[PDB]
């Protein structure tokens, strides 16, 4: 499942009028799950504070660098409520 | 153990990670006891 | 050869349980070498402290943005010992 | 190192050339660093 210790910020800017970039560690040293498993719908629900209302660190349009145990790809947040769903970038 | 690395000037620092672990000691209780009847106070040449 | 002055860090997070993002300037204003040369095996060995023991700032799964003098490409670190090898992202 | 040689009388002196070289020590910078998150302050008995 999602582990907060494997999620980290990439974008240094604190400007809240632009999107943020994240990185996730699902490799052997991290969550040890495939890219498809991490990119599944609702996987990042535990990261949000209240996913039912779309309240959390992730915003719509944020770019996530997902490193699975088999490959790595760029993904973009499409929705934050009622589930956090991503699609390739 | 820590480790020293190099970096470009004005670049962000990248620490070398230090590991941690723990050691656990289990406490036990032991007793050494003896009795000395008062009737032996006057019958012994030693202090029991 | 590898030049540390042309190596920079993109990811702002100091969390060491996740991965890092680097950017390398191999263009005419940097090392002035092709992407193929930079992506060759053992090119980033000088960036590590003890590459024989896999001790250094680079970690497995780290993303490197290579800007060669002819093109640019995203790469990912696979091994840090006994050599530093990257592959196409 | 120098060296002594021989010459014919009244001939011009021919020095045995003494080589020179410069040993250059290139200065490098090394950093040893670590982080101590505040969330571990109350969760640790040690001073990290």
């Amino acid at each position: 499942a999602f582990g907060i210790n494997y999620m980290g910020r990439v974008s240094t800017s604190a400007n809240n009028d632009t999107q943020k970039v994240w990185i996730y560690n699902g490799t052997a040293t991290g969550s040890n799950e495939t890219v498809a498993t991490i990119a599944a719908s609702g996987y990042f629900n535990a990261f949000m504070v209240n996913v039912a209302l779309g309240k959390g660190p992730l915003g719509v349009g944020d770019l996530i660098i997902i490193n699975g145990n088999d490959a790595s790809a760029f993904y973009t947040v499409q929705t934050i409520t009622p589930n956090v769903t991503v699609s390739v970038f | 153990e820590g480790m020293a690395n190099q970096k470009a000037p004005q670049d962000d620092i990248t620490p070398m990670n230090v590991s941690n672990r723990d050691a656990e000691a289990v406490i036990e209780d032991w007793y050494a006891s003896e009795y000395a009847d008062r009737s032996f106070q006057n019958k012994l040449a030693v202090n029991a």
